[PDB]
């Protein structure tokens, strides 16, 4: 066999590509970023009807001003979120202010490539890349509402909207069309909800799709089933026309 | 063949090649393009930033290391961070412990030595990014090119990334001209932009697309992005 | 010193050692847990590689992590011992520093994280175990049932099972458990648990062991006999037809 | 210093003075000795300025983390034991702090814990802490009664600090009042002893060991 | 110091411990419980340095509770004590020894007999009919040396404790604010809610 | 590199089994048979020795029955050296428990601890397991007479009668045949011997090929006595039974 | 502060004609306050006896430590440890903590089961070994004991006689020391049997 | 850099064998013959001095080594592996015994110690088992005389007599006839000499035979007089001359 | 024994105005009775419109100032060129200071600047981190002399309105930069009259949205 930090003849880190694959099998997560907030919606994806849908945590709060949606081997995200939280709280402690979302995100990605078996570069103590990707969305005063996609490669990009997980290419394509500067929080909720509907195998309802948003006024809010259901209903009608 | 000797950086091929290092060099050729060129008074960096979708940002490719040094990256960004961060620390140490601005030549020497450790050590991995370094110091303007192999070279100018060869040849001719652009910042930049355009194919360099950085005599390493590069297209 | 990456990614995005650990889970005896309206029952079938055992001493499948939380598993028996102890300690530690016993969820999240951790640390293989952790949160009466797997993933269930033939018994539960009226009593819940177990245990009184957990530290393991009574009355809700 | 917090019918009262001294030198009279941790948790400070400010601001952080981690607001018991266990780890190094962690939670109700740098953590209904504690207790204990009205409580806590501010050289500046209820802490002002003493003397007719 | 007395009657162990915590010039609390139940039939009383006191107590509690669960059994009183002694004897040679003194009163359900052990911060252990830590012993041991009988009832032991308390309230300089009494017998541990006036 | 020569001793097969453990068990099955039979007033441990000769000194020999503490002993099946390593440490954990609590260590605790040391080699470290299996015979105030068994996977269980080593299925079947809840020590010995007699891969069961041990709680005393039978006594107990 | 004088206590042993005896007092106090009337200081591992004076917690610790060491010794060597050998074990176990000693003063008494000769010995807190043919003294009243023994003692006494000797020695020496007394116990050791007798003495 | 070989080099094969151990036993097989016979009043261990050239000096190589003044060891297999085992064995006899009890360790215990080391080489990460088997002979006040064999697996067993290496089987067979429990040392020496003769291919004399005994106490070898408990070492290496005198009585 | 500490005298004063704030300090540096320098500045511009002075043991003051500037350098690096607000600089310093709580930076520090709203701000620290925002504060040797003056002349303490039977406090108006500088100069001349460590020179750093301006006045050299 060969090491875990070996480069392919095409100039890529195997384990990184491979984890990126595992990420392709995850529940969809979509985030859209508007001048009124950022929406992050995800597909619960219960593997049995006896599983209590509400016990599916795929959208987490990092801080009052930063939320996050995951996609992939969701158990791998626990230590990432923790680090994200501690990183933000700690920042508030040392500087009496909120951490910039980029900064928070950047801190999370610093973990990414810290895997290996004695890689003479520092002390990399993790046996394999994270098998999950995150959608980090939040708001700070300097650069407004922001959405970030964080991959196990250490790179992260800022998107006006992005989809990760199984239905990514399709959803991404749809987003690409529907998105525009002057969108509104509700419109966004809808698109996420709509596009989720599309790529979702089972029929989207309040117990399998989860929406959340983050706004300057109220912060990271995970939408309660009842609020989301109303939107789902508001959608069947918007779609059931033309 | 290859498949037997490319398993790690601690193995030499029967030709005397280090494949992991070579494979590392490839991620650079995969990256976007960036160009560096210096006169006798300024050093500029122009780099084409690369988005992922028409719905995303254009990956930042230039990093300020000190008030007198900075670099544009080509390849694996993380490795760029790790390396620039190291360049930031060594610059800091010189200021703090000696009250001396770090010599680009020395900064170069230090980068080479850092990469080399990941090209002779087990379980480690070469860095996967090339770097264009510019800076002004006690001996004028400088531009340095860094490769994961550990090789660093000082040039009047150069370019790296996909299609780099365009600009690299362009400058190779444009030399006698730009090296004489003394006391005129905007021109060198222009020269840079022209050069960068020699390695294009996609679409013309735009606002979200371009990234330029300049350092010089009475000019601290400053990063110009978008709204401010408009006048340089 | 030993730090070889054992759980690693393969060309398709799978972590084999994690997946192979799931198999060792499938190879272990069944365990079921179903929660009532004021309780939670956890049943387990009994192994059969050799017999002439001393029923008195052998570590049963259901363990108390604390006076109000239990954990049953399916998988490498030895592997489970480590998770239990580690869970117990944290059960004590939590009491010491928060001055409040753990919630089943906390305890779950704890055990879960230990599993995840072993899937990405050098020198170790994942735990070949999956668990059902149930009980009631301090001062609350709403029953708790959670399950964890070698990947480290976890979540809750109205009823669930793990181990060999869990696919078959799950079905029974899926059909016989209505979320509109969970087995509203210790008795019917036990029954439903036994019925489910029967479908695969294959008529064996001494082959089943059931445990019931009620609020406020009331945890009781049924006698070989009381279960046998359930097996008996149950074979009648099949024979009277 | 001089700080108190006591429990009663309408909640908890927390009143502290605001003087900072460097020996006999009055370093300041505008120090906030109450740190508002979360909308239902207050921590009072007494001892080394830095020690308290620092470790209590920190406490605030650890409290927040708990929120993020468990989704539930930290109890006063747990909040307090953090500070306490922290402090106990540093036992023997010279930390100097005496503090009270007051707060309301659905589970515990109004609650007050005294935690000092020696590692003593105690639950109780009335605690006065600081160089002026005795002075505060004197006044506090004699007029304290469980069935006190919120208004009277405020005044009493206020008055007690006044007391200590007068007699204890090391206390003074101004009194800061806080009311902790079922719905959180409610700030009830900053009162300058410079003016409060005189008003109280005239209206109440006390402090007759002074003329004016 | 604070008061820690313990007296082993025929079918129980009664621990009496003072209700005051004083720091400097003020009595901060008048209702402290200087006791922790190690297990349903084992109670430990403690006194010493400000923090070390509860910290050591709760630590020993945690450890005994854990063992209780890992084995679904209750260690004999004698066991719990030997355990406590060793923790102490190891502490005495650490960087910062636990400066705590404890009395352990437990009902040994196997032997069906009450026991009382006195252990000091140095890990000095001894089993006794009655014991005390601090200055209290200086009065009570002679009082008990005289009024104590091996076949006393729980009630007789309580009255004996009463005498002790009285002598202490008469002759000790510090107002310790009374005591909290607890009886450890076959049916467990209970606190005599009626001692402030019996 | 170095990874090149690593066998990965703690990995899972596609079938969720542990190679090294499974392979160790196999090693053990070629080992002399050891048996443990629990009575109502005792426990018998008997073992058949592997590797014999006219010249081997049986007098001062003990290659299969070891004393862990005054109330517990073990019978070994596997590599004798790997055995001694685990024994020396088990003996120690016994003494620690004693010092700490001043009570002899409960048989199961000792057992569980040993089983935990084995499970380790199963999950981390990258070392080969110990090719050993144990039958523990012990007494304690909480459960009295106990017989347990542990193997390379670190799993343990309790038994009324059991065997480890070569021919387990044969012996087990014979034990399931003639064992009954209300047996007695002198009878279990006989059974133990009979069983060995029919599983032996040799001609006849001789004294020099056996190791016998009993843990009796004699009535006229109180202290649990551990008697590791001496050669002459094996010969005797053997004649009594009639194997001769 | 002097660790060796907090608890108080004494131990002494003498050798006789095919016998040895070792005795001690039962006091355990905390400076002036007598705390226990039942604190024995003589222990035995098989047929070897160890008396330990000094700080109680250490006496206890050392006992537990030598039970362990002797227990394992028997399991590995398959015979019970002898005096001559246990002595060395004691010495070395003591020297092992040369710069942070156990404040104790052990005494070893026994009869070699192989040779049958009487053997006794004492050590300072760090291991110096004093092997004497006559007597060994130890404790807070060591001076007193040395006085008694040195005078009272005479070679080859019979068990019955030695018991007197050792007893008077202990008894009297204890009465002139504030920290000792409160009961006494004497062990007469012979190959075959060992008899333990308690003594009646001043309870002040 | 650094010994990254932290995994076992001896693992289990699917047939339950420990390859490296069996292999070490083969290496032993290829080694010269060495034997040990136990008498009622002594023990002798001997072997052949395979002078690997006539230019080499035989005496400057002790295949028979004194471990303590009452214990010896001889081997068959890879000499270097042996030499280092003697060093360690000699050290352990002090660190784990004479420095704690003031007396030398008993044969079985010392043997027990040696064995433990060998075992470790069978399981520790990064090493290969020792390619030797040893015959350790000694005496101790409480066990009398003994003779032990220790294999690369780390197993040891006591013998009335045995031989190891090349001509093991033949020798084991020759001993089984001659041996009996009333042998006085001189006779065992004799027997050992005979047994050795049959394995020895060419020259046979005191310059090619290394035979040592563990017998009576020898005060003339103590080096000092004045202490009546230390009676003298029981291990004696026989001289060339002493061997010949017994050879000339074939 | 080696005494790791020393005292280099000096005195510093900071005053926050409505849309400015100043941080003045004397220029003398001494040791025991000798003058080390008549001109060795101790009030510096740290970038981001923040002036700081850590007065006491110069070695420590220097080390502190160095570590902070650098903290500002890295704040830019790690947080994409964001400007360190004064409140944030303060808290940062608390940590710098408290990190050495068991081997303190024997200094009394102050920083001045404009807050997020543009209003003047001064913050002062205890050698181990206690800090607070204030209207004015002096630190160093002549602190005890100057402080009372400021309470009076800057905060108008004890001053009441004429003819009100002392029942109405003087209107708490806010001084202009011009007045503030007058006060700074007086506070310093006074301090130089009575303290042997204060003198030689006074350097004031004025801070407004327009940056940082430096003013320098001579003081008595005896
Ligand atoms: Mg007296
Ligand atoms: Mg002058």
């Amino acid at each position: 066999d060969r090491g875990v930090s070996t480069f392919s003849p095409e100039g890529r880190l195997f384990q990184v590509e491979y984890s990126l694959e595992a990420i392709k099998l995850g529940s969809t997560a979509i985030g859209i970023a508007t001048k009124e907030g950022v929406v992050l919606g995800v597909e619960k994806r219960a593997t049995s009807p006896l599983l209590e849908s509400d016990s599916i945590e795929k959208i987490v709060e990092i801080d009052r001003h930063i939320g996050c949606a995951m996609s992939g081997l969701t158990a791998d995200a626990r230590s990432m979120i923790e680090h994200a939280r501690t990183a933000a709280v700690t920042h508030n402690l040392y500087y009496d202010e909120d951490i910039n979302v980029e900064s928070l995100t950047q801190s999370v990605c610093d973990l990414a490539l810290r895997f290996g078996e004695g890689a003479s570069g520092e002390e990399r103590l993790m046996s394999r890349p994270f098998g999950v990707a995150l959608l980090i969305a939040g708001h700070d005063a300097d650069d407004g509402y922001q959405l970030f996609h964080a991959e196990p490669s250490g790179t992260f990009y800022r998107y006006n909207a992005k989809a990760i997980g199984s239905g990514s290419e399709g959803a991404q394509a749809e987003l690409l069309n529907e998105w525009h500067s002057s969108l509104t929080l509700k419109e966004a909720e809808l698109l996420v909800l709509k596009i989720l509907k599309q790529v979702m195998e089972e029929k989207l309802d309040e117990n399998n799709a989860q929406l959340s948003c983050i706004t300057k006024q109220d912060g990271f809010k995970i939408y309660d089933n009842e609020k989301t259901a109303e939107l789902i209903k508001e959608l069947k009608e918007k779609e059931a026309a033309e | 063949f290859r498949n037997n000797y490319d398993g790690d950086t601690v193995t030499f091929s029967p030709t005397g090649r280090l494949f992991q290092v070579e494979y590392a060099l490839e991620a650079i050729k995969q990256g976007s393009v960036t160009v560096g060129l210096r006169s006798n008074t300024h050093a500029v960096l122009v780099a084409l930033k690369r988005n992922a979708d028409e719905l995303s940002s254009y990956q930042k490719k230039i990093i300020k290391c000190d008030e007198h040094m900075g670099l544009s990256l080509a390849g694996l960004a993380p490795d760029a961070r790790v390396l620039s961060n190291y360049l930031r620390q060594q610059c800091n140490y010189s200021s703090l412990v000696f009250n001396r601005k770090l010599a680009v030549e020395r900064a170069g020497h230090l980068l080479c030595d850092k990469a080399q450790k990941n090209t002779q050590s087990y379980g480690g991995r070469p860095y996967g990014v090339g770097l264009l370094i510019i800076g002004y110091d006690k001996s004028g303007a400088h531009l340095l090119e860094f490769q994961p192999s550990g090789n660093v070279t000082e040039l009047y100018g150069t370019a790296i990334g996909a299609r780099s060869q365009g600009a690299k040849t362009y400058l190779e001719r444009t030399l006698d001209t730009f090296i004489k652009i003394d006391g005129n910042p905007d021109e060198l930049i222009k020269a840079g932009v022209e050069a960068i355009s020699q390695s294009l194919r996609d679409e013309s360099l735009t606002v979200d697309n371009l990234s330029i950085a300049i350092v010089g005599k009475d000019t601290p390493f400053t990063i110009y992005d978008g709204e401010a590069v408009a006048k340089y297209i | 010193g030993y730090d070889r990456a054992l759980s690693i990614f393969s060309p398709d995005g799978h972590i084999f050692q994690v997946e192979y650990a799931l198999e060792a889970v499938k190879r272990g005896t069944c365990a079921v847990g179903v929660k009532g309206k004021n309780c939670v029952v956890l049943g387990c079938e009994r192994r059969s590689t050799l017999k002439l055992q001393d029923t008195r001493i052998t570590p049963s499948k259901v363990s108390k992590i604390d006076s109000h939380v239990v954990l049953s598993f399916s998988g490498l028996n030895a592997d489970s011992r480590i998770l239990i102890e580690k869970a117990r300690v944290e059960a004590q530690s939590h009491r010491l520093t928060l001055e409040d016993p753990v919630t089943v969820e906390y305890l779950t999240r704890y055990v879960a994280g230990v599993q995840q951790r072993y899937t990405q640390s050098g020198g170790v293989r994942p735990f070949g175990v999956s668990t059902l952790i149930a009980g009631f949160d301090p001062r609350d009466d709403e029953p708790k049932l959670y399950q964890t797997e070698p990947s480290g993933i976890y979540s809750s269930w109205s009823a669930q099972t793990i181990g060999r033939n869990s696919k078959t018994v799950r079905e029974f539960l899926e059909k016989n458990y209505d979320r509109k009226e969970p087995p509203a009593t210790v008795e019917e819940c036990v029954k439903l648990t036994v019925r489910s177990l029967l479908e695969v245990v294959q008529t064996g009184a001494k082959n089943i062991e059931i445990t019931v957990v009620k609020p406020d530290s009331d945890i009781v393991a049924l006698s070989s006999e009381e279960i046998n009574q359930y097996v008996t009355q149950i074979e009648q809700e099949k024979q009277e037809q | 210093t001089t700080t108190l917090a006591f429990r009663f019918q309408g909640g908890i009262i927390v009143a502290v003075d605001s003087r900072a001294t460097a020996g006999n030198w009055v370093a300041s009279q505008t120090v906030k000795k109450v740190i508002e941790i979360n909308p239902f948790l207050l921590g009072t400070m007494a001892g080394g300025a830095a020690d308290c400010q620092f470790w209590e601001t920190w406490l605030g952080s650890q409290c927040r983390l708990h929120e993020l981690r468990e989704k539930e607001r930290i109890s006063v018991a747990a909040a307090s034991k953090i500070l306490s266990n922290l402090v106990y780890q540093y036992k023997g190094a010279g930390l100097s702090m005496g503090t009270m962690i007051c707060g309301y939670t659905r589970k515990e109700g109004p609650t007050i814990y005294y935690v000092d740098s020696d590692g003593t953590r105690l639950k109780g209904d009335i605690f006065c802490v600081g160089s002026g504690q005795t002075f505060a207790y004197g006044v506090l204990d004699s007029n304290y009664k469980w069935d006190l009205s919120v208004e009277d409580a405020l005044y009493l806590g206020k008055r007690s600090i006044l007391a200590a501010a007068h007699r204890d050289a090391y206390s003074g500046g101004s009194v800061n009042l806080y009311h902790v209820t079922e719905d959180g802490w409610i700030y009830h002002g900053n009162h300058d002893v410079g003016e409060l003493f005189w008003k109280v003397k005239e209206e109440e007719g006390s402090f007759n060991n002074v003329i004016g | 110091m604070d008061i820690i007395l313990g007296i082993r009657v025929q079918d129980s162990v009664i621990l009496a411990s003072s209700k005051a915590v004083t720091r400097g010039i003020s009595v901060l609390k008048d209702s402290d419980d200087k006791t922790r139940q190690l297990s349903p039939h084992t109670l430990m009383s403690f006194a010493g340095e400000a923090g070390d006191t509860v910290q050591f107590a709760e630590y020993i509690q945690a450890n005994i509770q854990l063992y209780s669960i890992r084995e679904d059994y209750e260690l004999s009183p004698q066991a719990v004590s030997s355990f406590v002694r060793q923790e102490l004897a190891k502490s005495i040679r650490s960087r910062r020894p636990y400066q705590v003194n404890v009395l352990i009163g437990g009902y040994d359900k196997k032997k069906n007999k009450p026991e009382l052990y006195q252990i000091d911060y140095l890990g000095t252990k001894v089993e006794l009919p009655y014991g005390a830590h601090g200055y209290s012993g200086f009065y009570t041991f002679s009082l008990l040396d005289h009024h104590y009988r091996p076949d006393m009832t729980t009630e007789e032991g309580l009255d004996l404790l009463k005498l002790c308390v009285q002598e202490l309230e008469k002759r000790m300089p510090m107002d310790f604010k009374g005591v909290i009494v607890k009886i450890v017998d076959k049916d467990g541990i209970r606190q005599v809610d009626d001692f402030q006036a019996q | 590199g170095s990874r090149r020569y690593d066998s990965r001793t703690t990995i899972f097969s596609p079938e969720g089994r542990l190679y090294q453990v499974e392979y160790a068990l196999e090693s053990i099955s070629h080992a002399g048979t050891a048996i443990g039979i629990m009575a109502s007033d005792g426990i018998v441990l008997a073992a058949e020795r592997k590797v014999t000769s006219t010249l081997l000194e049986q007098d001062t020999s003990t290659e299969k029955l070891y004393k862990l503490n005054d109330k517990i002993a073990v019978a070994v099946a596997g590599l004798t050296a790997d055995a001694e390593i685990l024994i020396n440490t088990a003996r120690i954990h016994a003494q620690n428990y004693l010092k700490t609590y001043n009570e002899d260590i409960p048989v199961e605790i000792l057992v569980r601890r040993l089983s935990d040391i084995k499970q380790g080699y199963t999950q981390h470290g990258g070392l080969r397991p110990f090719g050993v299996s144990f039958i523990y015979a012990g007494y304690d105030d909480r459960y009295g007479y106990q017989l347990y068994t542990s193997n390379p996977s670190g799993n343990y269980t309790g038994w009324k009668a059991i065997s480890v080593g070569a021919n387990t299925s044969a012996a087990q079947t014979l034990l399931q045949m003639d064992y009954k809840d209300d047996m007695k020590v002198d009878d279990a010995i006989e059974l133990a011997l009979k069983t060995l007699s029919k599983t032996t891969d040799s001609s006849a069961l001789t004294y020099d090929r056996l190791e016998f041990a009993t843990i009796r709680k004699g009535a006229n005393d109180g202290e649990v006595y551990q008697k590791i039978f001496k050669p002459q006594e094996i010969k005797d107990i053997l004649v009594k039974t009639g194997i001769t | 502060s002097d660790p060796s004088s907090i608890n108080g206590g004494i131990v002494v042993a003498m050798t006789g004609k095919d016998c040895v005896a070792i005795a001690c007092d039962l006091r355990l106090g905390s400076q002036s306050l007598g705390v226990s009337n039942k604190f024995e200081k003589i222990f035995h591992y098989g047929h070897v006896f160890l008396g330990i004076t000094g700080l109680a917690t250490d006496v206890t610790t050392l006992n537990e430590m030598f039970r362990y060491k002797t227990n394992l010794y028997k399991l590995k060597e398959e015979r019970a440890i002898e005096p001559e050998t246990f002595t060395q074990l004691v010495s070395s176990s003591l020297y092992e903590r040369r710069f942070g000693p156990y404040f104790v003063g052990p005494v070893v008494a026994g009869i070699n089961s192989k040779s049958g000769k009487p053997f006794i010995a004492g050590f300072d807190l760090i291991g110096c070994i004093d092997e004497a043919k006559d007597f060994i003294v130890s404790g807070t009243a060591s001076d007193q004991l040395f006085g008694m023994c040195e005078s009272l003692y005479e070679p080859n006494l019979e068990p019955e006689d030695l018991f007197e000797t050792i007893s008077q020695a202990l008894l009297n020496a204890a009465d002139r020391d504030a920290l000792s007394g409160w009961g006494a116990v004497v062990y007469i050791i012979k190959k075959d049997e060992v008899v333990k007798r308690y003594l009646k003495m001043r309870q002040d | 850099m650094t010994d990254r070989y932290s995994f076992s080099l001896t693992t289990f094969s699917p047939s339950g064998k420990l390859g490296q151990i069996d292999y070490a036993l083969t290496a032993v097989k290829q080694g010269v013959t060495s034997l040990g016979i136990k008498a009622t009043n002594g023990v002798v261990i001997a072997t052949e001095k395979k002078s690997s050239s006539p230019l080499a000096m035989s005496e400057t190589l002790s295949k028979v080594s004194l471990l303590t003044p009452d214990i010896g060891a001889v081997y068959s297999g890879m000499g270097p592996d042996y030499r280092v085992l003697v060093d360690k064995s000699r050290k352990v006899a002090h660190t784990s015994y004479k420095r704690i009890y003031g007396e030398y360790p008993p044969t079985k215990l010392l043997v027990s110690e040696v064995a433990k080391i060998m075992q470790e080489a069978t399981q520790s990460g990064g090493v290969r088992p020792f390619g030797v088997s040893l015959l350790i002979a000694g005496h101790d006040e409480f066990n009398g005389f003994s003779l032990y064999q220790v294999d690369p697996s780390g197993s040891y067993f006591p013998w009335k007599a045995t031989a190891i290496g090349k001509g093991s089987v033949a020798a084991k067979t020759f001993l089984e006839k001659r041996w009996n429990d009333e042998l006085e040392l001189e006779d065992a020496i004799h027997i050992a000499l005979l047994t050795l003769k049959e394995s020895v291919e060419g020259e046979f004399n005191g310059d090619t035979i290394e035979l040592a005994i563990i017998g009576d106490e020898n005060p003339d070898l103590l080096g000092y007089t004045g202490i009546p408990t230390d009676k003298g070492p029981r291990f004696r290496k026989l001289t060339s001359q002493e061997i010949n005198d017994r050879l000339e009585a074939l | 024994q080696f005494n790791p500490y020393g005292d280099n005298g000096g005195t510093i004063l900071g005053i926050a105005g409505e849309d400015f704030a100043v941080l003045a300090g004397d220029t003398r540096n001494i040791t025991d009775y000798s003058i080390n320098s008549r001109y060795e500045p101790k009030v510096f511009d740290c970038g981001d419109n923040i002036v700081m002075s850590a007065n006491g043991f110069a070695a420590d003051g220097d080390a502190l100032v160095k570590r902070f500037k650098n903290s500002v350098k890295w704040y830019h690096f790690d947080h994409n060129d964001k400007k360190l607000s004064i409140n944030s600089a303060a808290r940062n310093i608390q940590h710098l200071l408290y990190g050495k709580r068991f081997f303190p930076y024997y200094v009394h520090t102050i920083i001045a600047g404009l807050d997020e709203d543009g209003k003047g701000a001064v913050y002062s620290f205890d050698p181990v981190g206690s800090y607070e925002r204030e209207q004015c504060r002096a630190g160093g040797a002549a602190a005890s002399l100057i402080m009372p003056f400021l309470d009076n002349q800057v905060n108008f303490k004890n001053q009441y309105e004429p003819g009100t039977n002392g029942k109405v406090k003087k209107p708490l108006k806010y001084l202009s930069v011009e007045e503030v500088i007058k006060l700074v100069r007086d506070s310093f001349t006074s301090a130089t009259e009575r303290h042997i460590q204060v003198g030689d020179g006074l350097e004031i750093l004025i801070v407004t949205k327009d940056g940082v301006r430096k003013e320098f006045y001579e003081l008595k050299r005896d």
